[PDB]
DNA sequence: CACAGTGATGCAAA
DNA sequence: CACAGTGATACAGCC
DNA sequence: TTTGCATCACTGTGCGCCGCAGGCCAGATCCAGG
DNA sequence: CCTGGATCTGGCCTG
DNA sequence: CCTGGATCTGGCCTG
DNA sequence: GGCTGTATCACTGTGCGGCGCAGGCCAGATCCAGG
């Protein structure tokens, strides 16, 4: 005999659907005789205690333009959004949760967590004390989502999925912040809870606000406000602090009111230019901000000062458009990863070719470079040609043995150093910005960032000249200017980054595949509840009581 | 009535449904693009030029005084002769709707590029509330200019508005505005005439009267049938604005207004009901005091928009039409929207 | 307390792997206290018993150029072949089974199905005679199949994957030859037994065959010997048959020695062209076979009668290759709807435009028509436009609602008339190559075939002139010359298709991801190894205990 | 030695490794290729065409009395002076391996269109099994002409051969066949100073002599620095073969040999180990009685053929190797092999 | 006439 | 310094 | 009350291929006027 | 001033 | 005979 | 002695986009050179 917990636990850690679920209770029941398991209808009513909408909670003070309604669960993502002949024509199909029913759900299946950190942090259990919780906030697009026939609007092929991940609740206790929790996989699938789920392109601006505009509006509402929960019997208060560091950088340039990335303006941190990035390569602080930007779309469209397009543009520094989300100005630590092994790979290929000698070269003569690159890769490296870089293929490559196995193709000795030096310095600055906690586990390698850093700035600046005179990369200014300020400020790159959400994206196709409704109206509420359930730290220590 | 159909440059992405085409000097531009605008075009204001059944939109620059507007995308549109527009209303690609006035001239012309004047104008006092769908017009009596602004589509209150139904729209009070573009002062009026509140309507202007027929409200879901004349009296004092229900009304809803000859005016395109399309086009003859609506032939439409279910489009000016109908299921690119011109 | 043979069915037909079993296990084991799974070395130990090389098995007489082992399991699939840098590359990682000992083990893992079909046929359980067992053969190559990282040979992205199916068994009794089994679902992915996985493309000849041949001579070896089996504990007498049914057209023009698709001999059963085909269109019958075919090869290798090469190719009939595997001449069901579904689409196509009354049109308008009958078909019968024509479109394309649909975008009804006259003598005509029983699902629609081909063959002809005037498609002659003669030959077609060897390619996509070690050197072993017991009767029978 | 890169047209696919190029009146033809004949070329030999750096495959006719043949893959290739081709033995697409004899010789010539004659030669008495990787030479001995054949690769015989070992290869006898193309026969010698198997080796026909050097043997798997000279005496009786072992041999196997000049013969390309590749060249004089194997220059490798792993290839006919590379990874497309020439003065 | 899911709901049976 | 698998094997602990 | 099973409109396996899309910016490229 | 073949090129069959 | 801008076109940044 | 549990091995996927194309065959323009 189990509970109807254990069983919804074990059905949804294992990946079982209810189909396959149905066949081994059935087989358990009718062979063994006395029902170990639970049916099916004892699993439904055992996860409606999970889902946001379940527990009481009030507002202090009642939050702006929301209900306090508190049974309030999957809902229409499009708001109301009037779908006349008349309008705008809408092609979308969207499911969310309510931003506080999710903050109350999630607080409350983190509970015993909660209750145990102020139980070993040696300190009381009955506190109601102002907790302070910290979440990270995710949003990317995603594409060969492939749409299914049957009535209903012409959907694109695209998807648009919106998470949050709890990462760290604190506690005033005397004059120090003592910390209650912390999350010890926060790149993980287990602990990025999905929120809203759309099926538009990333790059559609009007269906973009016109979904997530609602999120952006209750979030604004309970920036300011208190939550009083009863956690255990005893109500308690929560203040929360959201943080949006799961973007990918064009859709910061997107949200933020910036240009794209070919522009001369590269940084989404400073208003540096690309020629002035390529000068100073180092020297650079944090300035640009969601005020500032705002401030600067204002000044572009009042235009005070009565100037053309071009001193307009240099007055704003490339603020064109309205920003509508406030993110965090930071480094996805993910895609500067990938994008630094491309430019790596990119300099593999050129220094095989001898560029900074022969400074003219046909397509041919890149592609043998190419060739030879891949051939060799295969040979020492094991390492199979992929067209667009991947993470895996990023952590193999960015070792000094695969810059040994190229410099097996160069005749010259002053390349090989170069290229040596290049890879020291790369591995030298890269643990800072991975590591959860490099202040703790790689204090010497965070020391000395800036050092490493003008080295590989006058590395680039002398060795490589015939690459990087005049222009850089975007995340070579990135991972070389602003690294320092950005841990001296939040504590960790990569604890931050967008991972855990790719590896939710990775859950939605199979949760898409294998645990939903095959129909075009009932995927999304579907996809969007298992989900959900799947990451319920309440369910992840039935699936743990081995080692307790 | 000849229907032609139009190719369209390496920009076919900029057209979205709810553009506005002014007219200056007999050249036609654009309004209202998709999304924000980008560094191939700054100001998002396009030289509209179709020219053996092609179309290029051409970037046009401002002037140094001017104000760098946004895309509206549901404005209201009206000439005013010093030739000039009134813009008023719209959506911001944000979706937040805007309760600014843009008044766009031409600043200076060269050979064949034009430099426009964008100027943001004050409105003080009985100033309408932010809102889409809704129409402007110019009315002269007795050597005076007054804007005529009728209601349109709008958000729910800030008192009233839950994020549950954020994006859930009502429409507007059915009050009339009189927009004074000297000062900038707005004045409102309750007429007992107008009960229902109206959206997506045609407004046609003679000297002191607007005459507002077709609509669509969304109290009680239908496409009435009315045609209501306002006249604006300017005396020295206080205005006089009387409205007056006539018979002959259309059930129209979205319909596209041009001015072929002076004082005949025709209705192209719009929907009668929700599922059901408007084939037919109606031709408006106006006069000293009466007006009259009469039929004219049905114009050669395409296997492709009598199956359509949507279109939109808006005018030219020089009697012709310019519609779009939406293309093969969108996909990754090769054309969205299927354009065409209909001349008259 | 469960058997291991009952938690290795509950871990395999729920699709479970041996971490998620582990999981699962190792929670209820410390909830419970008890121990009602069964740890997974005893899953191990009970998963040798239904795999290939376990039981004794004898032959007479014995196997030309195969071993007398019995023990011998999953085998590499080069079979030796040299991979020094003096010879001919290789570039695959291949394991199979050998086909005597699968074949045993399929047999034996049916033995309760045998038995009970021999029960309700009222005879007698200790019965020795001669058992004529029928299997199915199927082969597939798959795409977008990637590569690994790490060490190993340059492999490609493709994957080819051999497969049998026991269709029915037959004892002789009498006079008479009774059955004892039948497979039930023919196309399910529940009786496609995988035999071989190999990592090559099925356009790769030289690969091809060196990995197909000792398969082949297995199979030749043993379509002519007898197998003695203790099944029951009463040694039985089986004797088997070969019918390679589950490939598609180009695959057996590639194999069997003929040319390509677009040649001008268009039929893989007969020896017509394509210009008598667009003439005659009903009257043909099948003449081609595997001795023919060596025959012509060898009529072309040798040249005895002093010809040119086209004379040389008139005679031998387009035989330009040696065939290598013996098929039979049959009809894929599968690619004959699709086949049949694209054509009908270019129909409505070139029937929304009239190219009937103009017959000159640029690619833009043709776009245009394109567009037109896309936006309806999702307006009125909510089909998504696809770009491959897949088995489900053709199944929701081939409605009356759906010319009714499209006759809506038409001006003339002479069009109108000619349209819903060619859909309903299609769906006339289709069950009857699609059921598993024509003579008793539909022998009305089977003893007319000839007269509703003879009609839609008069109806391409005149009312389609401007499409079907000297060319015709290969599987419209197909479906209008040959299946009565296919019919009466076997009995049915549909039951012989390749569906199942394509829900075996999902079942494959799924294992090599979800059930098998990510390594080169072993996740052949191991995607073969869960197929097989996937498929796998026994543990099936576990799963049907509600009766 | 100048190398250079050859580009090849819209046939890349039909090169593999195992060709053979046969040279008729100065022109030179291309035979073996991938897979069956296609409908664009029934007869599979084509016009080996490389002028200004490119290279075009042009299909060739057969005569009606020829017959067609497979594309073999590893035969044994020899010229004989009408001049004609001998070839034996190699790989049938179907991997099986023949014993037949093609002969094949120009029927009639137009402008820059040759039509040749393809002809199937019986065999009877002491025959040689089917095989591959082997080789046969004409020799001239008082007025007549004799072709010698060595041993080679070739399966498991029919009672030893297992399905579960089906595709392993053993080494030939290394018994020596006199094959005249008069009559078609064939008989065999044991000579007791050849007593390990040869495969893939290089054979210099003299008049009388072949000088047999190089090979690699599957016994003992090694490659042999042995060279052996058969000495083949045509009197009015039976035949005399005489084998001596001399030294001065080179650890060599599957090398390409062109004659530069008259008694100079060129060695090009080949495995001295199995990982390790023979990047040096060797240069045969051959004389009256005593041949020397001396060093010549080394050519300008290209960085793509020092760090190959494989070549393949064979010879013009001009002085001139056509040696190719495969292709740089290979994405399924875009030339899986990439080719070049290689030129001796 | 492919076939084994995919999950919520509704109603009959226990 | 992503992280939860993927399955066979080998060896330690224990009953 | 708790179990069990039907019902609903859909899914995937049915083929391929290479760099692309989107945007920005500086250098050719060219056409007609200061 | 033909004209008799080489040779691209696009359309059509199966996947 | 310039030459002063319009305007394609290809390369480079992020996905 | 035998049954159970856990570490180890080198790898996986989610990290981007599009359109018809690959292969082969055959007939129809298309073009270049010999009387
Ligand atoms: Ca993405
Ligand atoms: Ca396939
Ligand atoms: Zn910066
Ligand atoms: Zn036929």
């Amino acid at each position: 005999g189990l509970q109807p917990a254990v069983c919804l636990a074990i059905r949804v850690n294992t990946f079982l659907s209810c189909s396959q679920y149905h066949k081994m209770y059935r087989t358990v029941k009718a062979i063994t005789g006395r029902q170990i398991f639970q049916p099916l209808h004892a699993l439904r009513n055992a996860e409606k205690v999970l889902l946001p909408g379940y527990h009481p909670f009030e507002w202090q003070p009642p939050l702006k333009n929301v209900s306090s309604r508190t049974d309030v669960g999957i809902i229409d993502g499009l708001s109301g959004l009037a779908s006349s002949v008349d309008e705008y024509p809408v092609d979308t199909i969207a499911k969310r949760f309510r931003y506080d029913s999710a903050l109350v759900s999630a607080l409350m299946d983190m509970e015993e967590d909660i209750l145990e950190g102020m139980r070993s942090q040696d300190l009381d259990d009955y506190l109601n004390g102002p907790f302070t919780v910290v979440v990270k906030e995710s949003c990317d697009g995603m594409g060969d989502v492939s749409e299914k026939h049957g009535s209903g609007p012409a959907v694109p092929e695209k998807a648009v999925r919106f998470s949050f991940t709890v990462m760290r609740i604190t506690i005033e206790h005397g004059s120090q912040n003592v910390k209650v929790f912390e999350e010890p996989k926060p790149n993980s699938e287990l602990c990025c809870k999905p929120l809203c789920l759309m099926l538009a392109d990333e790059s559609d601006h009007e269906t973009l606000t016109a979904i997530l505009s609602p999120l952006i509006a209750e979030r604004e509402a309970m920036k300011s406000s208190e939550l009083t929960l009863e956690m255990g019997g005893i109500p308690r208060t929560f203040k929360f602090i959201f943080r949006g560091t799961g973007y990918d950088e064009k859709l910061v340039r997107e949200v933020e009111g910036l240009e794209a990335s070919g522009s001369v303006y590269i940084c989404t941190l400073c208003d540096t230019t690309r020629l002035e990035a390529s000068q100073n390569l180092v020297f650079h602080s944090i300035t640009r901000s969601h005020a500032e930007n705002l401030q600067r779309y204002e000044v572009w469209r009042s235009n005070p000062y009565h100037e053309s397009v071009e001193e307009l543009r240099d007055r704003v520094k490339g603020v064109s458009a309205k920003p509508f989300i406030e993110t965090v100005p930071s480094i996805d630590a993910l895609h500067c990863d990938i994008g630094n092994a491309a430019e790596f790979y990119k300099i593999f290929q050129l220094e095989i070719g001898e560029v900074y000698k022969h400074p003219n070269a046909s397509k041919e003569e890149r592609k043998r470079w190419q060739a030879t690159l891949d051939k060799h890769l295969r040979k020492r490296m094991n390492l199979k040609p992929i067209m667009r870089m991947n993470g895996n293929f990023a952590r193999k490559l960015m070792t000094q043995e695969t810059v040994d196995a190229v410099c097996e193709l160069i005749p010259s000795e002053e390349r090989h150093e170069a290229l040596r030096e290049l890879m020291d310095l790369y591995l030298k600055m890269k643990p800072v910005w991975r590591s959860s906690c490099p202040a703790k586990e790689c204090p010497e390698s965070l020391c000395q960032y800036s050092f490493n850093s003008q080295r590989f700035a006058e590395l680039l600046s002398t060795k490589f000249k015939y690459r990087y005179e005049g222009k850089i990369t975007n995340y070579f200014h990135k991972t070389l200017a602003h690294v320092p300020e950005i841990i001296e400020r939040d504590g960790s790159i990569g604890a931050w980054a967008s991972e855990g959400n790719q590896s939710g994206n990775k859950l939605f196709r199979r949760f898409r595949k294998m645990n939903a409704r095959q129909s075009k109206c009932y995927e999304m509420e579907d996809v969007l509840k298992h989900h959900w359930l799947y990451t319920s730290k309440y369910l992840q220590k039935f699936m743990n009581a081995h080692n307790a | 009535m000849s229907l032609q159909m139009v190719t369209v440059g390496h920009n076919i992405a900029l057209i979205q449904p709810g553009f506005s085409l002014m007219n200056f000097d007999g050249q036609v531009f654009f309004f209202g693009q998709k999304g924000w605008p980008k560094r191939s075009c700054p100001t998002g204001v396009f030289h509209f030029d179709i020219k053996q059944n092609h179309l290029k939109l051409k970037p046009a620059i401002f002037s140094k005084d001017s104000c760098y507007l946004p895309p509206l995308r549901y404005p209201a549109t009206c000439s005013y002769k010093k030739h000039q527009y009134i813009i008023h209303g719209g959506k911001t690609p944000n979706n937040e709707l805007s309760d600014k006035i843009y008044i766009m001239s031409v600043a200076c012309k060269n050979n064949k590029k034009v430099t426009f004047r964008c100027t943001e104008k004050d409105l003080v006092g009985d100033v309408p509330e932010p809102r889409y769908g809704h129409s402007i017009d110019v009315v002269y009596s007795r050597g005076k200019s007054m804007g005529v602004l009728f209601g349109g589509r709008s958000y729910m209150p800030s008192t009233q508005r839950t994020t549950e139904k954020w994006n859930s729209v009502a429409d507007c009070l059915p009050h009339v505005f009189l927009i004074d573009f000297e000062f900038g002062c707005a004045t409102s009026y309750i007429l007992p005439e107008l009960q229902d509140g109206l959206s997506f309507h045609v407004s046609i202007a003679r000297n002191d009267t607007v005459y507002i027929l077709g609509g669509h409200s969304l109290a009680s879901n239908i496409r009435p049938a009315n045609l209501y004349r306002i006249r604006v009296d300017l005396p020295l004092g206080t205005p006089a604005v009387n409205c007056t229900v006539l018979p002959g009304g259309i059930s129209v809803s979205s319909a596209i207004l041009t001015q072929t000859n002076n004082d005949e005016f025709v209705i192209v395109g719009g929907y009668q009901l929700e599922n059901q399309k408007r084939m037919v086009c109606s031709l408006v003859s106006l006069g000293d005091n009466t007006i009259e609506i009469s039929e004219m032939e049905t114009p050669d439409w395409t296997s492709d928009i009598k199956h359509s279910k949507i279109w939109f489009g808006s005018n030219m000016g020089n009697g012709t039409i310019f519609l779009g109908i939406p293309g093969d299921n969108k996909q990754a690119m090769s054309e969205a929207f299927y354009f065409y011109t209909l001349r008259c």
